């Protein structure tokens, strides 16, 4: 409940984490009673000996999807798209009779029917991408099962912006980042910010995300710990956004579209009821579970955002591990960015500890 | 933490038998459908079998239908795969995991260490 007690909690938790996990650098933000608190440890660049700072850019990985979803939300609020619109209405070259009956909703929530996790790295232009989606054969009926995938929500992000007349990067920059004043959040890191761009570390070597089709939509975002705290404050309490389309899209990103056990699938965001049991999110965060194919029960109409929720997303790249969580009712939140990927269960357990102490 | 620990692999002559075990820990094993997947030398992954939560549903790939029998013991949190009338075509590394369906390409920190099955003369 003080500036120093928060520090003590966060340190007691993070110091052993970095120690036993071999994390060169971490940056962590804690929103407590609406105010943000920031913490840094370690190096962003070992060779050049650069310390981690509140300006250091980390690769977010899958967390980028939360920016995808909200943008989609925004595009919904603008009247440009409806989640009930068929996928083929925005990419009419997808003529396969298996795509008949797949709507933007299903792409957004990984319920298309088993769309593959990753776009094959050999799919390097949008022609190969069209062929790839054309020859995909569904495992299930739309709406029957949830299979977490980059291809699905990536295509959702790519198609949601089509009516905008802008590219995904451009539309995001204009309709999300700039209105919310995230001047340290990038799909493409400009060369003059490259000293703040931490290096990820995979078995000792320094790495950055490799470009891929739809990388911006699924896993290509990089940001500082302050920009991420602002992102969490905006999604946690969006009443202070002047842009009503964005206000609304943020609300829709946390709408509850499907029920998977005790988890509710938003647009990118993933929600559980607060209070909750750690084991749920901890065990579920494991890549063996979070990537599984799980039966989904439709929620129609989608339940509006629930304030008594634990809203979160994990995301990792070759050399980075990142986790975001917040409880709107409690006005509480945590951002964790590390230039080294470590098991999502450990990440979530640490975040849970910290936030449980601070409630 | 969610660990799956394969075992039962070994070297055998064609026609023999071999029961693979997969001991799970760190999660509610009885809540999830479990799959056996295999990876051949040089070749990519390949789905072998799947078994639903209650164990009342089983599903096999054409290559092994009729010869294998997947099962589970949710009391002792253990998946099993009985393999009968093996062929040299079944020589590969075997993993258990939570069911994703059929496709298992482009996989991250994920696979356990599996256990190898080898079927040949010499």
């Amino acid at each position: 409940k003080t500036e120093q007690q928060i520090a003590d909690i966060v340190n007691r938790t993070i110091t052993p984490l970095m120690q036993e996990q071999a994390i060169p650098g971490m940056a962590v933000a804690v929103i407590y009673q609406g105010k943000p608190y920031y913490f840094t440890w370690g190096k962003a660049d070992i060779a050049n000996n650069h310390p981690v700072t509140q300006q250091t850019l980390f690769e977010l990985g899958s967390v980028s999807k939360t920016f995808n979803g909200v943008l989609g939300g925004d595009a919904i609020a603008r009247g440009e798209i409806k989640l009930s619109d068929p996928v083929t209405k925005y990419w009419p070259e997808l003529t396969g009779k298996q795509w008949q009956g797949i709507r933007l909703l299903h792409l957004a929530t990984y319920t298309a029917g088993g769309l593959p996790l990753q776009i094959p790295d050999d799919v390097r232009d949008k022609a190969a991408l069209l062929h790839f989606y054309q020859n995909w054969q569904p495992q299930w009926t739309p709406g029957a099962k949830r299979l977490y995938a980059n291809s699905s929500i990536g295509l959702f992000g790519a198609l949601a912006v089509k009516p905008s007349g802008m590219s995904y990067e451009e539309a995001m920059t204009r309709r999300v980042l700039q209105p919310l004043k995230l001047a340290h959040t990038w799909i493409t890191v400009p060369q003059n910010e490259q000293k703040d761009y931490a290096w990820g570390y995979r078995e000792g070597k320094p790495v950055h995300v490799s470009p891929g089709q739809l990388d911006a939509e699924a896993y290509g975002v990089k940001s500082s710990v302050i920009d991420m705290a602002r992102w969490v404050q905006a999604n946690m309490d969006a009443s202070h956004v002047q842009e009503k389309t964005l206000q609304q899209g943020i609300a829709l990103a946390q709408s509850r579209y499907w029920r998977i056990g005790d988890m509710y699938q938003g647009l990118g965001w993933e929600m559980l009821n607060w209070p909750l049991k750690a084991d749920s999110i901890i065990n579920g965060s494991d890549s063996k579970v979070a990537l599984a194919a799980l039966p989904a029960v439709e929620v129609n109409p989608p339940a509006p955002a629930v304030k008594a929720s634990w809203v979160h997303k994990t995301g990792s790249t070759g050399g980075f591990g990142s986790y975001v969580a917040f409880v709107p009712e409690k006005n509480l939140g945590i951002v964790m960015l590390a230039n080294k990927s470590y098991p999502n269960p450990v990440r979530v357990e640490a975040a849970w500890r910290i936030l449980e102490k601070l409630q | 933490q969610v660990q799956l620990v394969e075992s039962g692999g070994g070297m055998v002559q064609p026609g023999g038998s071999l029961r693979l075990s997969c001991a799970a820990s760190g999660f509610t094993f009885s809540n999830y459908d479990m799959s056996w997947v295999r990876r051949a030398p040089g070749k990519g992954p390949e789905w072998v079998s799947t078994i639903n939560t209650g164990g009342g549903s089983t599903s096999y790939a054409d290559s092994v239908k009729g010869r294998f029998t997947i099962s589970r013991d949710n009391a002792k949190n253990t998946l099993y795969l009985q393999m009968n009338s093996l062929k040299p075509e079944d020589t590969a590394l075997y993993y258990c995991t939570i069911d994703r369906g059929l496709h298992y390409s482009d996989l991250y920190d994920y696979w356990g260490q599996g256990t190898q099955v080898t079927v040949s003369s010499h």
